[PDB]
Protein backbone atom coordinates (compact mmCIF):
# COMPACT_ATOMS: atom_id res chain seq x y z
CA UNK A 1 0.00 0.00 0.00
CA UNK A 2 2.83 2.40 0.83
CA UNK A 3 4.49 1.79 -2.54
CA UNK A 4 1.24 2.55 -4.38
CA UNK A 5 0.92 5.82 -2.47
CA UNK A 6 4.43 6.97 -3.40
CA UNK A 7 4.24 6.10 -7.08
CA UNK A 8 0.57 6.82 -7.82
CA UNK A 9 -1.14 8.37 -4.80
CA UNK A 10 -4.57 6.77 -5.28
CA UNK A 11 -5.97 3.27 -5.44
CA UNK A 12 -4.18 2.36 -2.22
CA UNK A 13 -7.15 0.51 -0.71
CA UNK A 14 -7.92 -1.24 -4.00
CA UNK A 15 -4.43 -2.68 -4.47
CA UNK A 16 -4.44 -4.29 -1.02
CA UNK A 17 -7.90 -5.76 -1.62
CA UNK A 18 -6.96 -7.11 -5.06
CA UNK A 19 -3.67 -8.62 -3.89
CA UNK A 20 -5.30 -10.44 -0.97
CA UNK A 21 -8.06 -11.70 -3.24
CA UNK A 22 -5.49 -12.81 -5.81
CA UNK A 23 -3.59 -14.77 -3.17
CA UNK A 24 -6.76 -16.30 -1.73
CA UNK A 25 -7.96 -17.61 -5.09
CA UNK A 26 -4.47 -18.77 -6.06
CA UNK A 27 -4.19 -20.85 -2.89
CA UNK A 28 -7.46 -22.57 -3.79
CA UNK A 29 -5.82 -23.81 -6.99
CA UNK A 30 -2.71 -24.93 -5.10
CA UNK A 31 -4.88 -26.98 -2.75
CA UNK A 32 -6.21 -28.72 -5.87
CA UNK A 33 -2.70 -30.01 -6.68
CA UNK A 34 -2.02 -27.29 -9.24
CA UNK A 35 1.65 -26.41 -9.07
CA UNK A 36 2.39 -22.85 -7.90
CA UNK A 37 4.60 -22.29 -10.94
CA UNK A 38 1.58 -22.90 -13.17
CA UNK A 39 -0.50 -20.50 -11.08
CA UNK A 40 2.29 -17.91 -11.10
CA UNK A 41 2.72 -18.28 -14.86
CA UNK A 42 -1.02 -17.87 -15.36
CA UNK A 43 -1.17 -14.79 -13.14
CA UNK A 44 1.72 -13.20 -15.02
CA UNK A 45 0.03 -13.79 -18.38
CA UNK A 46 -3.29 -12.40 -17.16
CA UNK A 47 -1.64 -9.27 -15.76
CA UNK A 48 0.06 -8.64 -19.11
CA UNK A 49 -3.18 -9.04 -21.07
CA UNK A 50 -5.22 -7.02 -18.58
CA UNK A 51 -2.83 -4.10 -19.06
CA UNK A 52 -2.88 -4.60 -22.83
CA UNK A 53 -6.68 -4.78 -22.89
CA UNK A 54 -7.05 -1.63 -20.78
CA UNK A 55 -4.69 0.38 -22.99
CA UNK A 56 -6.60 -0.64 -26.14
CA UNK A 57 -10.30 -0.64 -25.25
CA UNK A 58 -10.95 1.12 -21.92
CA UNK A 59 -9.00 4.40 -22.15
CA UNK A 60 -10.61 7.76 -22.87
CA UNK A 61 -8.53 10.59 -24.30
CA UNK A 62 -8.92 13.62 -22.04
CA UNK A 63 -8.56 16.04 -24.96
CA UNK A 64 -12.13 15.08 -25.93
CA UNK A 65 -13.51 16.27 -22.57
CA UNK A 66 -11.64 19.48 -21.72
CA UNK A 67 -11.59 20.95 -18.23
CA UNK A 68 -14.64 18.95 -17.14
CA UNK A 69 -12.52 15.79 -17.22
CA UNK A 70 -10.13 17.16 -14.59
CA UNK A 71 -12.98 18.19 -12.31
CA UNK A 72 -14.73 14.84 -12.71
CA UNK A 73 -11.45 13.01 -12.07
CA UNK A 74 -10.88 15.13 -8.97
CA UNK A 75 -14.50 14.75 -7.85
CA UNK A 76 -14.35 10.97 -8.21
CA UNK A 77 -11.30 10.77 -5.95
CA UNK B 1 -27.48 -9.10 -8.56
CA UNK B 2 -25.61 -5.86 -9.29
CA UNK B 3 -22.42 -7.66 -10.30
CA UNK B 4 -24.40 -10.13 -12.42
CA UNK B 5 -26.26 -7.27 -14.12
CA UNK B 6 -23.00 -5.37 -14.54
CA UNK B 7 -21.28 -8.45 -15.96
CA UNK B 8 -24.21 -9.08 -18.30
CA UNK B 9 -23.84 -5.61 -19.83
CA UNK B 10 -20.09 -6.05 -20.26
CA UNK B 11 -20.56 -9.51 -21.77
CA UNK B 12 -22.90 -8.01 -24.37
CA UNK B 13 -20.39 -5.30 -25.28
CA UNK B 14 -17.63 -7.81 -26.01
CA UNK B 15 -19.73 -10.27 -28.03
CA UNK B 16 -21.82 -7.66 -29.90
CA UNK B 17 -19.69 -5.35 -32.08
CA UNK B 18 -22.43 -2.70 -32.25
CA UNK B 19 -22.95 -2.47 -28.46
CA UNK B 20 -19.46 -1.22 -27.64
CA UNK B 21 -20.86 1.71 -25.64
CA UNK B 22 -21.57 -0.67 -22.74
CA UNK B 23 -17.88 -0.76 -21.77
CA UNK B 24 -18.46 2.41 -19.75
CA UNK B 25 -21.20 0.89 -17.58
CA UNK B 26 -20.19 0.80 -13.92
CA UNK B 27 -22.08 1.01 -10.63
CA UNK B 28 -24.37 3.76 -9.35
CA UNK B 29 -24.05 3.24 -5.61
CA UNK B 30 -26.61 5.93 -4.77
CA UNK B 31 -29.46 4.03 -6.46
CA UNK B 32 -27.95 0.55 -6.80
CA UNK B 33 -28.10 -0.06 -10.54
CA UNK B 34 -25.70 -0.09 -13.50
CA UNK B 35 -24.98 3.29 -15.05
CA UNK B 36 -22.83 4.64 -17.87
CA UNK B 37 -19.96 5.98 -15.79
CA UNK B 38 -18.26 7.76 -18.69
CA UNK B 39 -21.34 9.96 -19.04
CA UNK B 40 -21.80 10.08 -15.26
CA UNK B 41 -18.32 11.57 -14.92
CA UNK B 42 -16.78 8.83 -12.77
CA UNK B 43 -13.22 8.77 -14.09
CA UNK B 44 -9.89 7.49 -12.84
CA UNK B 45 -6.37 7.95 -14.21
CA UNK B 46 -5.31 4.99 -16.31
CA UNK B 47 -2.11 4.64 -14.28
CA UNK B 48 -4.13 3.93 -11.12
CA UNK B 49 -5.60 0.69 -12.46
CA UNK B 50 -2.51 -0.31 -14.44
CA UNK B 51 -0.05 0.11 -11.57
CA UNK B 52 -2.48 -1.55 -9.16
CA UNK B 53 -2.62 -4.71 -11.27
CA UNK B 54 1.16 -4.88 -11.69
CA UNK B 55 1.94 -4.30 -8.01
CA UNK B 56 -0.78 -6.60 -6.70
CA UNK B 57 0.30 -9.43 -8.99
CA UNK B 58 3.94 -9.22 -7.91
CA UNK B 59 2.96 -9.09 -4.24
CA UNK B 60 0.67 -12.09 -4.70
CA UNK B 61 3.38 -13.92 -6.64
CA UNK B 62 5.94 -13.30 -3.89
CA UNK B 63 3.80 -14.89 -1.18
CA UNK B 64 2.65 -17.71 -3.47
CA UNK B 65 6.30 -18.69 -3.98
CA UNK B 66 6.69 -19.66 -0.30
CA UNK B 67 5.93 -23.12 1.06
CA UNK B 68 8.20 -23.34 4.13
CA UNK B 69 8.71 -20.99 7.07
CA UNK B 70 11.54 -21.21 9.60
CA UNK B 71 11.06 -18.83 12.52
CA UNK B 72 14.21 -18.64 14.62
CA UNK B 73 13.56 -17.90 18.27
CA UNK B 74 14.95 -14.56 19.50
CA UNK B 75 18.32 -14.72 21.22
CA UNK B 76 17.04 -12.85 24.29
CA UNK C 1 41.13 -67.35 13.92
CA UNK C 2 37.34 -67.19 14.12
CA UNK C 3 36.41 -63.99 15.92
CA UNK C 4 38.23 -60.72 15.32
CA UNK C 5 38.67 -57.58 17.38
CA UNK C 6 35.84 -57.12 19.85
CA UNK C 7 35.43 -53.35 19.33
CA UNK C 8 34.28 -52.77 22.90
CA UNK C 9 33.72 -49.02 22.50
CA UNK C 10 30.37 -48.12 20.95
CA UNK C 11 30.64 -44.32 20.99
CA UNK C 12 32.31 -43.99 17.53
CA UNK C 13 29.41 -45.81 15.89
CA UNK C 14 26.88 -43.59 17.67
CA UNK C 15 28.77 -40.47 16.61
CA UNK C 16 28.86 -41.60 12.98
CA UNK C 17 25.14 -42.42 13.04
CA UNK C 18 24.26 -39.05 14.56
CA UNK C 19 26.37 -37.20 11.98
CA UNK C 20 24.66 -39.09 9.17
CA UNK C 21 21.21 -38.45 10.63
CA UNK C 22 21.86 -34.71 10.91
CA UNK C 23 23.20 -34.50 7.36
CA UNK C 24 20.23 -36.45 6.02
CA UNK C 25 17.86 -34.17 7.93
CA UNK C 26 19.42 -31.07 6.36
CA UNK C 27 19.31 -32.58 2.87
CA UNK C 28 15.66 -33.59 3.27
CA UNK C 29 14.83 -30.13 4.59
CA UNK C 30 16.26 -28.41 1.51
CA UNK C 31 15.14 -31.03 -1.03
CA UNK C 32 11.81 -29.28 -1.63
CA UNK C 33 13.58 -26.18 -3.00
CA UNK C 34 15.34 -27.87 -5.94
CA UNK C 35 14.71 -27.57 -9.66
CA UNK C 36 12.40 -25.46 -11.80
CA UNK C 37 9.41 -26.68 -9.76
CA UNK C 38 11.01 -25.89 -6.40
CA UNK C 39 9.51 -23.34 -4.03
CA UNK C 40 11.20 -20.80 -1.79
CA UNK C 41 11.61 -20.67 1.98
CA UNK C 42 10.86 -17.75 4.29
CA UNK C 43 13.31 -17.44 7.18
CA UNK C 44 12.67 -15.01 10.04
CA UNK C 45 15.71 -14.21 12.16
CA UNK C 46 15.74 -13.72 15.90
CA UNK C 47 15.97 -9.97 15.28
CA UNK C 48 12.82 -10.26 13.14
CA UNK C 49 14.40 -9.71 9.72
CA UNK C 50 12.65 -11.73 7.01
CA UNK C 51 14.22 -13.25 3.90
CA UNK C 52 12.65 -15.22 1.06
N1 LIG D 1 -19.32 8.50 -7.89
C1 LIG D 1 -18.95 7.19 -7.91
N2 LIG D 1 -19.81 6.24 -8.32
C2 LIG D 1 -19.46 4.94 -8.34
N3 LIG D 1 -18.25 4.49 -7.96
C3 LIG D 1 -17.30 5.34 -7.52
C4 LIG D 1 -17.61 6.77 -7.47
N4 LIG D 1 -16.51 7.38 -7.00
C5 LIG D 1 -15.58 6.43 -6.77
N5 LIG D 1 -16.05 5.21 -7.08
C6 LIG D 1 -15.31 3.94 -6.96
O1 LIG D 1 -15.05 3.69 -5.58
C7 LIG D 1 -13.69 3.33 -5.37
C8 LIG D 1 -13.16 4.12 -4.19
O2 LIG D 1 -11.74 4.07 -4.20
P1 LIG D 1 -10.93 4.66 -2.96
O3 LIG D 1 -11.11 3.70 -1.82
O4 LIG D 1 -11.29 6.11 -2.76
O5 LIG D 1 -9.43 4.60 -3.52
P2 LIG D 1 -8.20 4.07 -2.64
O6 LIG D 1 -8.12 2.62 -3.02
O7 LIG D 1 -7.05 4.93 -3.10
O8 LIG D 1 -8.61 4.34 -1.21
C9 LIG D 1 -12.94 3.64 -6.65
O9 LIG D 1 -12.31 2.45 -7.12
C10 LIG D 1 -13.97 4.08 -7.65
O10 LIG D 1 -13.93 3.22 -8.79
MG1 LIG E 1 -9.38 6.58 -3.65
Amino acid sequence: ADLQDKEVGDGTTSVVIIAAELLKNADELVKQKIHPTSVISGYRLACKEAVRYINENLIVNTDELGRDCLINAAKTS
Amino acid sequence: DLVAKLRAFHNEAQVNPERKNLKWIGLDLSNGKPRDNKQAGVFEPTIVKVKSLKFATEAAITILRIDDLIKLHPES
Amino acid sequence: RGKGAYQDRDKPAQIRFSNISAAKAVADAIRTSLGPKGMDKMIQDGKGDVTI
